[PDB]
């Protein structure tokens, strides 16, 4: 039969934070897999 | 020279832009004053929207309606185009 | 010019004289805030936006720091981490442990920025305890819990600057500084409920909403307010069957994050006096009918009456949408009627402005045009009771610029200053011939605003030619390449859209034909002379009110929180609602009712779906297919014909202009059925500042309280 | 490895439209050949003509497909549905769930509630 | 930028000096040559060594 | 069981935290301001055939209102008997309070 | 014929009394669009129902803007069957199987591409953008040569 | 709805105490209640009547602390201002407080919400 529900599923996903909680993190690439930097002068 | 008895409204759909030639705006610029003075009881709804192909509707009695495009017509050719609509 | 700085290592440009916090929202850099709001003056009080800046001994308030030539800003340094952690400790030290009993929980900036920027644990344990302050009575709408206040000053800035209500303030000093009114007095501002949303915390909350919902259990629907003519953008929060609250959402072109109290607090009238079943009048009583035995009873009556041309009459109300008017215009047209009336007084005769050129009846300078306006003339309108959030925009432009306002009509208590020039057309004629006309002439961006009350007046014929003649005389000021000085202000959501498709009486020949079959399409404020006693009355709508109680048959339609209907606001913006809930009981969609009866009456309408009708809509006016935008009137100068050429010899009576809004809280069926508006009116009648005035709660004279709300 | 079951067919892509053309005919033939055998396996009380009618309609709904990669997903589903049916893994309720034994007008739909 | 790391080395083990200016223009080329031709093409023209 | 303070006032204040944290959506709560202006529930239902008996709802309570009793013997003849309303849950607390208090006493320091 | 309700569309095991009449369904002949909804297994109701594609606006009650970052695709509420009250407990029943579902997309184009490929009807609204204006703390204290139009209170 | 155990909302209170509370007489009716023992049904006492039999805790301090008296067993600790000449109530448990500075005014009111003594 087509699906009817005595009580519909309540999605509380709209209660998710308006503020970002994790940020960007950190870079952990080792120097051996980064490009070189042009030294001054 | 008013309309024929039976035309219940006129409805022109044109655009502000030159995408379609300025002839409908040129005809309406001149026509709408005199074409409203001779028969004030009839609505000539001038409706425009970006990218609207020029076009005119005449609504007749008991709900019937006639449409004719105005695309490519000139300010004179558009005049007879409306003229056949309100003359009978 | 846009100067160039680097924020968090990334380069950003922004106009000089901007706040550094503003340069952060451009650079995609999140900065915590409590006191700072984009729409308010900078206060500098919270200390949550402190960031690191070079050559600066101490952290700078980013909200109050002017962007300099080449500054370098760190929003993520040990200085900023230490400041945000320490300021959170201060704001949470005397804050009450009331997160379970508070209505701001799950939607709190203080808990979301405490979780993101403060320590996980408090160090405050004093045996002396926290600060406690007493609660306050500021009217029937705003429940107070002032222990929660963090002293951000957002509501005092809003009440004093935005709303022009200088009764709220902060009395005291030190840790005992307390927001409130000194005297226990009601807040009298139609923009009052906006402090509830501005409040970072739940000290200033909604009395009608108290304890009923949590934010995570709420469905969020982006819709349009229909309770006035502005089309304010709203967010409708529903929990299943029931709408819970109405929030504003951002539209800087329309409402600017504000809604008025009637838009906000009348939603509780969407559940109270609803129509859910067809009723046929039998022996002076209303009995339930099946939809079939109601449309058949309608069809039989129409067949018996045999209405000729224009003895079928249709009157449309404030809340009707365009899918109904375009469907009703097609039904009446094929029945032989062009008699398509409007609910206001004078809505059953040809209108002073016509409907041929859209610039005749619109707010032609946009709502955004007031942002530049230098001179504004008001003709017969109270901008507070007609367009409350548009009235605020006038005040905002007035405080920050040399804007001059004068008005013609009934004097009103105003949030801005203006000159009263008179009350009638003779006064208006001197107004333009006198100093304010020269002020209107000499100004850039001049602005005449005609209210819909004028269109209701005896002399709208004469008023509308007088104004337009001034405009045409004064183009290159009024009618420039980029400006339109002519505005007509609509106070009902349905009326510009009605004008858009011709739903208007065309001629007095039509208006002089007495009807015997009258459909009231959501019409409830109809004049008693526009409805014959012996006509067969059909009422379609969603509320049992003045329209339903005089009809022979009632048909339950949808409300605006349960339909996807197009509305055109006073400036010609085309907006669509979104259904927040389903239809109650056995109600139908209104355009389907009209399409359904076209079967029974003998003339079925071609479309069977909303897209087919919206294709019909877009060839009545193609602007109705361009949503969220306002189309420019190409032939602007053609407005002379219906405004002047058609309005030349008018039997002017000299009767002064009226005040078309007697009661702001009661303007339509939804408001007249709202318990919350019933409390707003009653408190305003007697001045009771008490929060539980006709609401649950204990009082001194009410030891035991009451379950009744609104009584 | 483990043995593929009795009607297990390796999943392979159609080489060209001629390949797909011949496979679809092979699948339709194999279904209508098996309708007498489905009837007694599942104790269908209808006659086999109805069962073959339903097979025809299932194939007809994919009639107007002009994409090789959509046909091959479809040839996959029928292979698994055929293998599933012939090995008697599904039961009578599943096979009868496949036989159904919307309002026809706007006005009919309107009067009853939407449908 | 695996072709890049092969072209000029890495902050750990640089290949050539990249002294001051005129080394940056070589730095972008190492990344640009990686985006124009990949690893298989890179090993094709430098050969087997 | 729903529990009361030593004065007979309900401890439940309608924060809805347990309704949010439920992993099986077995709790449905409706609240209002009571006649005396108190934040109290009007509806309080637990679908005892949806519950997973994890204790997360009593973990989250700010005021120790919702608790799980030490009672396991409550098997019923029908499933309607397993749809507990506020009337059934308060009655459970009113009957089981001496153990609910002795369990909280014995287990509180570890919470 | 100009977006018409097709009353001969076949029904399947998932059609109920709340299934809308469809204007059209995919058949796999359409150009450049993968007919995913034809082979997905979803009922035909998914092609009779319009979705809304939009960026959620910031809540009025908060200043955080993380729920405004992305594009959301929802299913519109139908007139019947979205909610009704259970006779037994007063719980809110439903016959709309899409009421608790939503999809999230990085760009508007991705949302259109997915809805086109699934056979959804779809309406897009564009986000209302903030009008920028410089804000200066020193405006609070500007000199007034004439009448003070309001008395600022901080 | 024959017995009083099927009409009175609670044994200690007959009428409803919320705007939305369905009356007992309107919920004990129907086919599901036709062979039912009404007094065997859960019929708990109304907390609204009970809390208001508590007497006022009098105090001289401006600000009182209530944590529910249970220590960790009670409720989150809060603070109630007692400055208005009115009985101040704890928002969690409803216990009444008054300040002695209003003792003369409160003992003059024709009625009150909590026993002053
Ligand atoms: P002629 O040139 O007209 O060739 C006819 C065909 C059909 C080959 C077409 O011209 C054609 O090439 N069209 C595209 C291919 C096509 O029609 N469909 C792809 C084949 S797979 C398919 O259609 C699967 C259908 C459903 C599964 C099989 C049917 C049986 C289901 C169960 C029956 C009862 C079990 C209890
Ligand atoms: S405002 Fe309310 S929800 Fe937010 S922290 Fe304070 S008490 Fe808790
Ligand atoms: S009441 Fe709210 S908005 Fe006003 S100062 Fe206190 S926290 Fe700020
Ligand atoms: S968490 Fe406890 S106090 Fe809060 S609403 Fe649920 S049962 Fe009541
Ligand atoms: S113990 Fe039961 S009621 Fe409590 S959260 Fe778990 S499943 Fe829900
Ligand atoms: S936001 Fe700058 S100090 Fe409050
Ligand atoms: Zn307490």
């Amino acid at each position: 039969e087509p699906l009817e529900l005595t009580q519909a599923f309540r999605n509380f996903e709209g209660g998710s934070s308006a503020w970002d909680q994790v940020g960007p993190g950190i870079d952990r690439t080792p120097d051996t897999f980064k490009l070189p930097t042009p030294k001054p002068e | 020279y008013a309309f024929a008895k039976g035309v219940k409204e006129l409805r022109f759909l044109f655009c502000q832009t030159s995408q379609h030639s300025a002839e409908a705006r040129s005809f309406l610029n001149r026509a709408y004053p005199i074409m409203k003075k001779h028969n004030p009881t009839i609505p000539i709804l001038l409706r425009e929207a970006q990218g609207t192909i020029p076009r005119v509707y005449a609504r007749y009695e008991f709900g019937r309606e006639k449409m004719e495009s105005l695309e490519g017509l000139t300010d004179k050719q558009i005049e007879e185009t409306v003229a056949k609509l309100v003359k009978t | 010019a846009e100067v160039e700085l680097t924020i968090d290592g990334k380069k950003v440009s922004i106009e000089a004289g901007s706040a550094l916090i503003q340069a952060c929202e451009k650079a995609g850099v999140v900065v915590p805030r409590y006191c700072y709001h984009e729409k308010l003056a900078i206060a500098g009080n919270c200390r949550m936006c402190l960031v690191e800046v070079e050559r600066s001994p101490k952290p700078v308030a980013s909200c109050a720091w002017p962007v300099q030539a080449g500054m370098v800003v760190k929003t993520n340094s040990p200085l900023t981490h230490k400041a945000r952690e320490g300021v959170m400790e201060f704001l949470l030290a005397n804050h009450p442990l009331d997160c379970p009993i508070c209505d701001q929980g799950g939607e709190c900036d203080l808990q979301d920025q405490s979780m993101r920027y403060g320590a996980d644990r408090g160090r405050f344990h004093e045996i002396g305890g926290k600060r406690a302050v007493e609660d306050k009575n500021i009217g029937p709408l705003i429940k107070t819990s002032m222990n929660r206040c963090i002293h951000c000053t957002r509501c005092v800035r809003f009440m004093n600057d935005i709303a022009g209500a200088p009764e709220l303030g902060s009395t005291g000093r030190g840790n005992d500084l307390q927001i409130g009114t000194y005297l226990e007095k009601n807040l009298d501002s139609e923009l009052s409920g906006n402090v509830i949303d501005l409040c970072p915390v739940g000290a200033l909350t909604s009395k009608p909403y108290a304890f009923r919902a949590r934010p995570w259990e709420l469905k969020r629907t982006e819709s349009i307010d229909v309770l006035d003519g502005l089309g304010s953008n709203i967010r409708v929060d529903s929990r299943g069957l029931e709408v819970m609250r109405i929030l504003p959402r951002l539209n800087d072109d329309v409402n600017e994050e504000w809604i008025n109290d009637k838009t906000r607090f009348a939603c509780d009238g969407l559940k109270t006096q609803r129509l859910t079943m067809p009723l046929v009048r039998r022996d002076g009583k209303f009995e339930p009918a099946t939809w079939e035995q109601a449309l058949t009873e309608i069809a039989h009556a129409y067949q018996t009456l045999a209405p000729k041309e224009n003895e079928f009459k249709v009157i449309a109300g404030q809340l009707v949408e365009v899918e109904s008017l375009v469907a009703m215009k097609d039904l009446a047209n094929r029945l032989g009627s062009e008699n398509l009336a409007l609910d206001f007084p004078g809505g059953s005769q040809p209108l002073a402005h016509g409907v041929d050129i859209r610039s005749n009846y619109l707010f032609n300078s946009k709502i955004w045009g007031i942002e530049e306006a230098d001179a504004i003339l008001l003709v017969g309108t109270n901008p507070r009771h007609e367009a409350a959030v548009l009235n605020a925009r006038i005040r905002k432009q007035w405080l920050r610029s040399d804007l001059e306002i004068a008005a013609v009509g009934q004097p009103w208590e105003s949030t801005f200053d203006y000159e009263h020039l008179g009350t009638d057309l003779a006064a208006l004629k001197n107004a333009l011939s006198g100093p304010f006309g020269e002020k209107l002439k000499k100004a850039k961006r001049p602005m005449i605003i005609v209210g819909s009350g004028v269109t209701e007046h005896p002399d709208a014929k004469a008023f509308y030619e007088t104004v337009w003649s001034f405009v045409e005389k004064n183009a290159s000021n009024f009618l420039t390449e980029e400006w339109c000085g002519y505005n007509v202000l609509q106070r009902a959501a349905s009326r510009a859209g009605a004008f858009e498709v011709g739903f208007v009486v065309p001629s007095p020949e039509v208006a002089a034909t007495k009807p015997k079959f009258v459909w009231l399409l959501g019409a409830d404020e109809f004049d008693p002379a526009d409805v014959p006693k012996d006509a067969f009355i059909v009422y379609q709508g969603h509320h049992g009110d003045r329209g339903a109680e005089i009809a022979d048959i009632v048909l339950p339609g949808a409300a605006y929180t349960e339909k996807a209907g197009t509305y055109v606001n006073t400036e010609g913006r085309v907006q669509m609602t979104r259904a927040a809930t389903g239809l109650p009981g056995a109600a139908r969609t209104d355009w389907k009712i009209i399409r359904a009866v076209s079967e029974f009456l003998g003339v079925p309408l071609p479309y069977d779906d909303v897209a087919q009708l919206r294709d019909r809509m877009a060839e009545i006016s193609p602007a109705l297919a361009a949503y969220d935008v306002v189309e420019p009137v190409a032939l602007r100068h053609l407005s002379k014909v219906q405004l002047v050429d058609q309005n030349k010899g008018a039997k002017v009576t000299g009767e002064p202009l009226k005040k078309v809004v007697e009661n702001f809280y009661f303007t339509d069926v939804i408001s007249r059925s709202s318990p919350t508006m019933a409390r707003c009116s009653a408190a305003k009648e007697t001045g009771d500042p008490r929060t539980n005035f006709m609401a649950p709660g204990m009082e001194e004279d009410r030891p035991m309280g009451q379950i009744a709300y609104g009584a | 490895a483990v043995q593929p079951t009795k009607f297990a067919v390796t999943v392979r892509q159609s080489r060209n439209w001629a390949d797909a053309k011949q496979r679809v005919i092979a699948a339709y033939r194999a279904w209508i050949r098996a309708a007498p055998e489905i009837q007694t396996m599942y104790s269908i009380p209808f006659p086999v003509s109805h069962i073959r009618t339903r097979i025809r309609q299932e194939f007809e709904r994919h009639r107007y497909v002009n994409k090789l990669n959509v046909v091959d997903v479809l040839l996959q589903q029928s292979n698994a549905d055929f293998q599933e049916t012939m090995n008697f893994w599904r039961q009578q309720s599943h096979v009868m769930a496949f036989f159904k034994e919307l309002p026809s007008n706007f006005i009919t739909g309107f009067l009853e509630g939407r449908n | 930028q695996q072709v890049a790391l092969l072209s000029v080395g890495s902050a750990a083990q640089p290949r050539v000096e990249l002294i001051g200016e005129e080394g940056t223009k070589a730095l972008v080329a190492a990344e640009e040559e990686g985006k124009e031709k990949g690893v298989a093409k890179y090993l094709e023209e430098k050969g087997a060594e | 069981a729903l529990r009361r303070y030593p004065s007979g006032e309900e401890r439940c204040i309608a924060c809805k935290l347990c309704e949010a944290v439920c992993p099986a959506q077995a709790i449905t709560i409706e609240a209002e301001e009571r006649a005396d202006g108190s934040r109290r529930t009007t509806r309080y239902d637990i679908d005892m055939t949806k519950c997973i008996y994890c204790g997360f709802c009593q973990e989250s309570c700010p005021v120790d209102a919702i608790v799980e009793s030490p009672n396991a013997e409550y098997a019923t003849e029908t499933r309607e008997e397993l749809l507990y309303n506020k009337e059934k849950l308060l009655a459970n607390g009113d009957k089981w309070e001496p153990e609910l208090a002795a369990a909280i006493r014995a287990d509180a320091p570890y919470r | 014929p100009r977006n018409a309700p097709d009353y001969n569309v076949p029904i399947d095991i998932a059609t109920s009394t709340f299934t809308p009449v469809p204007k059209n369904v995919q058949d796999g002949s359409e150009e450049n669009v993968v007919p995913a909804g034809l082979i997905s297994g979803a009922p035909m109701e998914l092609q009779a129902r319009t979705v809304r594609i939009y960026k959620p606006a910031k809540p009025a009650t908060q200043s955080g803007e993380k729920n405004t970052q992305l594009w959301r695709m929802d299913w519109d509420v139908l007139g019947k069957g979205h909610r009704w009250e259970n006779p037994l407990m007063g719980w809110q029943s439903s016959a709309d199987f899409m009421q608790g579902t939503h999809l999230t997309f990085k760009t508007k184009e991705d949302a259109i591409a997915f809805a086109e490929k699934q056979g959804y009807e779809y309406f897009v609204q564009e986000p209302n953008e903030r009008h920028f204006r410089p804000k200066a703390y020193a405006n609070n204290f500007l000199y007034s040569p004439g009448k003070l139009k309001h008395i600022r209170t901080k | 709805g024959r017995p009083a155990s099927a009409v009175m909302q609670a044994p200690n209170r007959a009428e409803v105490w919320s705007r939305s509370q369905r009356p007992r007489s309107e919920a004990m009716a129907g086919p599901r209640f036709e062979q039912t023992d009404f007094d065997a049904q859960p019929r708990p006492w109304a907390a609204i009547e009970l809390i208001h039999k508590q007497p006022v805790r009098w105090t001289h301090d401006r600000i009182v602390a209530c944590d529910g008296g249970g220590g960790p067993h009670g409720h989150p600790k809060i603070y109630i201002n007692t400055d208005k000449p009115e009985i101040a109530t704890c928002n969690y448990c409803g216990l009444p407080f008054a300040n002695e500075h209003h003792r003369k005014y409160l003992e003059s009111l024709p009625q009150t919400s909590y026993p002053l003594n």
